[PDB]
RNA sequence: AAACUUGAGUGCAGAAGAGGAAAGUGGAAUUCCAUGUGUAGCGGUGAAAUGCGCAGAGAUAUGGAGGAACACCAGUGGCGAAGGCGACUUUCUGGUCUGUAACUGACGCUGAUGUGCGAAAGCGUGGGGAUCAAACAGGAUUAGAUACCCUGGUAGUCCACGCCGUAAACGAUGAGUGCUAAGUGUUAGGGGGUGCCCCUUAGUGCUGCAGCUAACGCAUUAAGCACUCCGCCUGGGGAGU
């Protein structure tokens, strides 16, 4: 019904061990009460076309997350503003 | 209080006031945003003060001294549109007190130490 | 307390818009994803006093 | 918080006790206790100078550090104990080097918290540093009066002060009695407020509970004899019958001020009490 | 029971909603005073103003202050139940809607759980009382007015924390109908394809004609007539006692 395309970017300096626990929390709020997703990915070394906060790198893990309870793209938006973990996210409502 | 004019210009984003008073607290003239009549957010712009103090620094006929001692205070879009307003009024602009209402809360008690 | 645009800005309402001035695409910018929300806020706000042509 | 009692007796009809929930340990340090002789309103001559001061339960003075002159070393809170000679609670602080005394437990303090001291210290609840290093508008307590002499102001339970300014020879600070006065900013002061805020909501209830604290009965001066109190003699219940109420030693006790004039610190007080 | 449909379900793509700004650095005020529209300036009357030393006394362009902090984005908004947000500003919180049906298929009572929700004085008013303001000093008539007006002037208006309940909640005006005129606006978002022909209509403002109603009056949302329990006038009274 209400699909959401979240394309959040992580910090350029984060340990893999902590990165696994960082994506676990993001996936925990995305796959909460039913995942209903398409396919997960894990982009690595790459360059962004636009610059935001003058960084050096940034791990990627953008995955499609279809929802019906409208609670998967809730905390995520707040996570990329209050805490200093996410920088550039996304908020697409297109099916 | 002739041959003297200690004016105080106020710079804000709403109803900018720039009147010219004498050395002693006494309003010799009354003409600004209050005597203007613009509710279109134009009584605090660059052309506001210039036109507001225009008649104020022209209908004086008492003070209008060379010195004005403009005391600009507070942030405003046209903060440099009031200092030149008195310069284009007929007098000039020299004394300027750049001190807005933004105290840093910094005071010192007993000395006699480092 | 965050870098936000005021209502006074009149030239900050038609930066990345089409000739007619319709909804702008998501592949015409080049900043952050939080800048698109402010882009749509400059459209609706400028579509009340007819300051932005609906269809030029 | 506050705990009420069921009315099973006439003495416990309105009796209200305190709920010691902040207390962590129930045993004091054996290397920080001193005996108390209890003068009970008696001077060196042996004559009674102050009245309404009887016996009561036995107590043991606990050395309290009101100086906090241990800068450079850190200290972690151990536990919050109960003190009978004070209205507030004390917290056992453990340092490094050796010193390990008690400190007036602040309002928002928990077990396992680091506390520092000295000019180079963070502005956290429990830290103590000079008044000039404290930002204006901060709530502090346990303030000193003379450089390195120990705190003497804001030491009661719930007491707190607020920094206003530094005049030009002293620091302006508002007290709990709504009275602003200058104070040298070379002394130290703890950050935060004192705990045990529900110590004034306690209701004794029983008249025998006041004897446990050491308070003897107070007789009214209007029911005494003519050669015992100004309002002594009088057939039945008569009024004062004088211009103004007098004290036991024949002295006006209503409005008349007593603050001695021409004081050394009479130019340090800005505003009076409200 | 075998069965598919959109028109409604989340609202399928929409746009203003940010379901929601309490707000530190903030600068603009009736008060003292640094020191000024600084001494007749303001709180200031249907006629009727009270206020600011008598052994020592306000006026605010400011400045060293703001409140229950905040004028404009608060819109015939989405309104989902009587219920539309800020000195820009962040939260998606069930959720309600017009053209559209992706998915199974199957069609009622403003509804027995009317949570007793429910402007209002009173309720959990934490805090509350300041330009002020009932009363109060008062000022005022004519053949008639402690009223009201205004005024120094207590209360009186204020925030989370069981909770708080009559209404012009119904403009004295609640209830499933349609159809023999067109639309169907609102805040601003949408096609046939270029907005020229189309866009039934709903959340909302409703537009009169067949037939009723004694009449008044209900009609692209009649009380004619084909779809629910309800339902009110009973002695005027007495009686809301």
């Amino acid at each position: 019904m209400r699909t959401y395309e979240v394309m959040y970017i992580v910090r350029p300096n984060i340990e893999e061990d902590a990165k696994k626990a960082l994506v676990e929390r993001f996936n925990g709020i995305l796959a909460t009460e039913g995942a209903e997703v398409l396919e997960a990915k894990d982009w690595g070394k790459r360059r962004l076309a636009y610059e935001i906060n003058d960084f050096k790198d940034g791990f990627y893990n953008i995955v499609r997350v279809k929802s019906d309870n409208n609670k998967a793209t809730d905390e995520f938006q707040r996570l990329a503003k209050i805490s200093d973990d996410i920088i550039r996210y996304m908020v697409i409502r297109e099916d | 209080n002739i041959e003297n004019g200690v004016a105080h210009i106020r710079s804000t984003f709403n109803n900018t006031i720039v009147t010219i008073t004498d050395e002693f607290g006494n309003a010799l003239s009354w003409s600004s945003a209050g005597a203007l009549g613009f509710k279109g957010s134009k009584k605090s712009t660059p052309f506001a003060a210039q036109m507001a103090s225009e008649t104020a620094s022209k209908s004086a006929m008492e003070h209008g001294l060379k010195t004005v001692e403009v005391t600009v205070k507070g942030p405003g879009p046209g903060r440099e549109s009031a200092i030149r307003a008195l310069q284009s009024a007929g007098l000039e602009v020299t004394a300027i007190r750049d001190v807005t209402p933004v105290p840093h809360n910094g005071c010192r008690p007993p000395k006699r130490r480092r | 307390g965050i870098t936000h645009i005021d209502y006074k800005d009149t030239e900050l309402l038609k930066r990345f818009i089409s000739e007619r001035g319709k909804i702008l695409p998501r592949r015409v910018t080049g900043t952050s994803a939080k800048y698109q929300r402010m882009l749509t806020t400059a459209i609706k706000r400028s579509r009340h006093m007819a300051l932005l042509p609906y269809v030029k | 918080a506050i705990k009420k009692y069921k009315p099973i007796t006439n003495g416990r009809r309105n009796m209200t006790s305190l709920d010691f929930a902040e207390i962590t340990k129930t045993t004091p340090e054996k290397s920080l206790l001193k005996p108390l002789p209890k003068k009970a309103g008696r001077n060196n001559q042996g004559k009674l100078t102050v009245r309404h001061h009887g016996g009561g339960h036995k107590r043991q003075y606990r050395v309290i550090d009101f100086k906090r002159n241990k800068d450079g070393i850190n200290a972690k809170v151990d536990s919050i104990q109960y003190d009978p000679n004070r209205s507030a609670n004390i917290a056992l602080v453990v340092y490094a080097d050796g010193e390990k005394r008690y400190i007036i437990a602040p309002k928002g303090l928990e077990v396992g918290q680091i506390v520092e001291s000295g000019a180079e210290a963070d502005i956290k609840v429990g830290n103590a540093l000079p008044l000039q290093n404290i930002p204006v508008g901060t709530v502090v307590h346990n303030i000193e009066l003379k450089p390195g002499k120990g705190g003497q102001i804001a030491r009661s339970a719930g007491a707190s002060a607020q920094v206003l300014g530094k005049e030009g020879k002293y620091v302006l600070i508002r007290l709990r009695s709504g009275e602003v006065r200058m104070i040298l900013s070379t002394c130290r002061a703890t950050i935060g407020q004192v705990g045990n805020l529900q110590h004034e909501l306690v209701n004794v209830g029983k008249a025998g509970r006041s004897r446990w604290k050491g308070i003897r009965p107070t007789v009214r001066g209007s029911v005494m004899n003519p050669n015992d109190h100004p309002h002594g003699g009088g057939e039945g219940r008569a009024p004062i019958g004088r211009p103004s109420p007098m004290s036991p030693w024949g002295k006006p006790t209503l409005g008349k001020k007593t603050r001695r004039g021409k004081k050394s610190s009479d130019k340090l007080i800005v505003r009076g009490r409200k």
